[PDB]
DNA sequence: AAAGAGTATTGACTTAAAGTCTAACCTATAGGATACTTACGGACACGGCGAATAGCC
RNA sequence: AGCGAGA
DNA sequence: GGCTATTCGCCGTGTCCCTCTCGCTGCCTATAGGTTAGACTTTAAGTCAATACTCTTT
């Protein structure tokens, strides 16, 4: 029996801590592990062409510091998913560069 | 050597997909007459058809 | 843990909405009256917690009335049929 | 070296593919994988656990709305401790509901598919075995991660586009 | 820094040279004189005459 | 002592050890101060970590 | 056909030897729908030819070539091309789909076209 | 270091009011030994996992460390066999990763 | 028709809060004068520069 | 920041 | 005869190095001002309680 047990690797996330300087939710299943939509998955789902999901994905699901609250209520009182905002990423890159 | 070249493969991935990140579908024809030709089967020399191997990609 | 352990929950910001949502609701089911006083005693109607002084200036009436009615209220609202309701919300 | 106000831009780490194009996200999880022959192409075992967790806003709603809890909190405080009664909605809710499994690393367009989730006892998400070489996933502890699309345009596009069922013949070569 | 240097191309000063500038190595001029220049260039070959005259004769 | 007794069963959110964290000064809501009137218990300060 | 897509878009670019007499430095890399824009431009109002020859380049060189400093910078070697684009105080259209992803709004291909 | 700080204060000792337990400043010594023992690449949390897997720890002759080749720098000709290997390191049991 | 409860009065007592004033106790700044006056991987690519020869001043 | 490990 | 330009080599600096996930350790002295903090003396807000009259319900 190798020490790799299911229920070491099992892991799920809904809500939980977000990064400090940014959004986009902490990874790891020790804190509460939020799984990385990287770049090569961003390639998948665009050659599908599926780009509402992407969106979603990208910017409700992981950075989007208004719409996530917004999403949240909409699920919990069954409203539509609002429309999605700017990500909180691309203004923090705007200060930088600026 | 598994380890290396998944590395230059995922780079060179990286580079064609840049390249390649704005080439999309935008109309159904343009009735361009241009165009390229490609040989299918070659003539034998004794006169047949023999179906040119690399045909099913090309 | 402590990484970004001051923001904003989802779950606290709905629950408060709610909260506030039942609160207004279970005030608005008894006499307006009641309603206004106990609004402004603690500063619910707009953020400013008024005294008796200020309900009794705004409403023309003595302040040991408001007194009275926001102790008649504080004691109705023992009722069940409010505090039911609004339990688990504490 | 003190990390200059210009590193925080280049490289690998650098802000542009570490924070912008690849994000984390929520609504996710992650588990080992067993074949599960017994599903349809255009379905995968999903663990309790995991499947009410994820769907625990849902379930929230749902029952709320049947009445086994008397408000949002109370409904909150009868999932975390999955009292027995919130089983049964969660089939309810599940249902009907695309979600997408990523097996890192997506090296072609059908690294990830949208399957019909199911239910499934222990803790390892039931994959199909037909669709194993489409991910290249082999059964001795690989680790495939699970998203949940949202908006109902996403919903279409996963439960359309990116049905397993409907992706029979690669993209290279067909 | 950048190579090309930016600053560098703009005013033709070399590398090396405008670094010694900018960090306090090597003065620069950024102004000179026309036509009065050579009104005072004729005093000054007399001036310079006479400084190389007594420099000779020390 | 704030310390699950030994030998003791438990799950996922029980508490391991009892502590809590002075909690210092926090402006309160109008809409908690209601509650707390409504229930007629301890506001408390402390904060439960 | 996917190695046609991507040598296509490796010639789209034409090396200028006569600068004519419209803005065309020689030895620019420049776009050839653009090339015959200009050249459809300057036939009227006196006719200057400005000749160029068809050229070859690496798939780098392409794509750090696009009209768009957003998705160079992040492609790589930020530093230089942020200075560049800067100092052109170029502007981006975002029209790519590497763009639309990182600033968030939805990208223009598949299901996010003007049409659909 | 210890030997450094005695030589600079020399300068500044009187001289016959001096002893060795005065002059010899142990500090830097524990000091060195301690961030040796602690965050040092070659001082490893113990593995045990098994009995055999903390035995195999021991025995590991590990490439890469202050003063070694780094995985990176590493090229690919430091990870192969080499005919002198027989009877001094093992050619079969190896990491299976980077 | 009678009794009970609520809605008021008034006074009487009580406690938070709060506006001064103090005091004392931290806290931030300046200064110190015999004489000494110098540290401690590897590949691709392009741009800034060795070695040559011929022509012009 | 550093170690070790899975695919 | 020497220097510069047109033609080669040569060397140095910069850039890049797949993804995703899991666990564990790291001298002294003197002035002046703030400073809140801490107590005293006001309030202001709160709580208790006697009383009594009127209205509603049984
Ligand atoms: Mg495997």
């Amino acid at each position: 029996k190798l020490h790799h047990l299911v229920d070491d690797k099992i892991h799920a996330r809904s809500t939980g801590p977000y990064s400090m300087i940014t959004q986009q939710p902490l990874g790891g299943k020790a804190q509460f592990g939020g799984q990385r939509f990287g770049e090569m998955e961003c390639w998948a789902m665009q050659a599908y062409g599926a780009a509402y999901t992407l969106q979603e994905l990208l910017t409700i699901k992981s950075d989007d510091t208004v719409g996530r609250v917004k999403v949240y209520e909409a699920i919990v009182k069954g409203e539509n998913i609002p429309e999605p905002g700017i990500p909180e990423s691309f203004k923090v890159l705007l200060k930088e560069l600026q | 050597d598994t380890a290396l070249r998944t590395a230059d493969s995922g780079y060179l991935t990286r580079r064609l997909v840049d390249v390649s990140q704005d080439v999309i579908v935008r109309e159904h024809d343009c009735q361009t007459e241009r165009g390229i030709v490609v040989e299918l089967a070659e003539r034998a020399p004794d006169g047949t058809l023999i179906r040119d191997p690399y045909i099913e990609t090309s | 843990f402590i990484e970004d352990s001051e923001a904003v929950v989802a779950v606290d910001a709905v629950s408060f909405t709610l909260l506030q949502d039942q609160l207004q609701s279970v005030l608005d089911t008894l006499s307006e009256r009641e309603a206004g006083v106990v609004r402004l005693r603690f500063g619910l109607t707009d953020g400013q917690p008024r005294t008796l002084d200020e309900i009794g200036q705004v409403y023309g009436v003595t302040r040991e009335r408001i007194r009275q009615i926001e102790s008649k209220t504080m004691s109705k609202l023992r009722h069940p049929s409010r505090s039911q309701v609004l339990r688990d919300y504490l | 070296p003190l990390k200059s106000l210009s590193d925080l831009l280049k490289g690998k780490q650098g802000r542009f593919r570490q924070n912008l194009l690849g994000k984390r996200v929520d609504y996710s999880g992650r588990s080992v994988i067993v074949v599960g022959p017994q599903l349809k192409l255009h379905q995968c075992g999903l663990p309790k656990l995991m499947a009410l967790e994820l769907f625990k806003p849902f379930v929230m709603k749902r029952l709320v709305d049947l009445n086994h809890a008397q408000n949002i909190k109370s409904a909150k405080r009868m999932v975390e401790r999955q009292r027995p009664q919130v089983w049964d909605v969660l089939e309810e809710v599940i249902a009907e509901h695309p979600v997408l499994l990523n097996r890192a690393p997506t090296l072609h367009r059908l690294g990830i598919q949208a399957f019909e989730p199911m239910l499934v006892e222990g803790k390892a998400i039931q994959l199909h075995p037909l669709v194993c070489e489409a991910f290249n996933a082999d059964f001795d502890g690989d680790q495939m991660a699970v998203h949940l699309p949202l908006s109902a345009e996403a919903q279409a596009e996963a439960r359309i586009l990116m049905l397993s069922s409907n992706n029979i013949l690669s993209p290279a070569s067909g | 820094k950048g190579v090309p240097s930016r600053l560098g191309y703009l005013l033709d000063l070399a590398p090396k040279d405008l670094e010694k500038i900018i960090y306090f190595a090597a003065y620069v001029i950024t102004s000179v004189d026309e036509e009065m220049r050579h009104n005072e260039l004729s005093t000054l070959e007399a001036e310079m005459a006479v400084e190389r005259k007594a420099v000779e004769d020390q | 002592r704030g310390i699950v007794r030994i030998g003791a069963e438990v799950r996922d959110g029980d508490i391991l050890v009892g502590k809590v964290t002075p909690k210092g000064e926090t402006e309160l809501t109008p809409e908690e101060r209601l509650l707390r009137a409504i229930f007629g218990e301890k506001a408390r300060e402390v904060r439960d970590t | 056909k996917h190695i046609e897509v991507i040598v296509r878009q490796m010639l789209r670019r034409v090396t200028i030897i006569d600068s004519g007499s419209t803005e065309f430095l020689p030895g620019s890399l420049i776009d050839r729908a653009e090339f015959e824009a200009e050249n459809r431009r300057v036939v009227a109002e006196g006719g200057e030819p400005a000749a160029g020859r068809p050229v070859l380049m690496g798939i780098t060189k392409a794509s750090l070539a696009t009209d768009s400093w957003l998705s160079a910078a992040s492609f790589q070697e930020t530093t230089r091309v942020l200075t560049d684009a800067a100092i052109n105080c170029r502007s981006d259209k975002l029209n790519g789909l590497k763009e639309n992803v990182i600033i968030g709004k939805l990208i223009p291909a598949g299901t996010g076209i003007n049409r659909y | 270091r210890m030997e450094r700080v005695v030589r600079e204060r020399m300068t500044t000792q009187d001289v016959e009011a001096i002893t060795p337990q005065t002059l010899i400043n142990i500090r830097p010594v524990v000091a060195a030994i301690k961030e040796f023992f602690g965050t040092s690449q070659l001082s490893q949390f113990m593995d045990q996992n098994n009995p055999l897997s903390g035995l195999t720890h021991k025995r590991r002759l590990s490439a890469l460390g202050p003063g070694g080749l780094s995985r990176e720098r590493a090229g690919l000709e430091v990870r192969d066999v080499h005919p002198s290997h027989y009877g001094r390191m093992c050619p079969i049991e190896t990491p299976e990763g980077p």
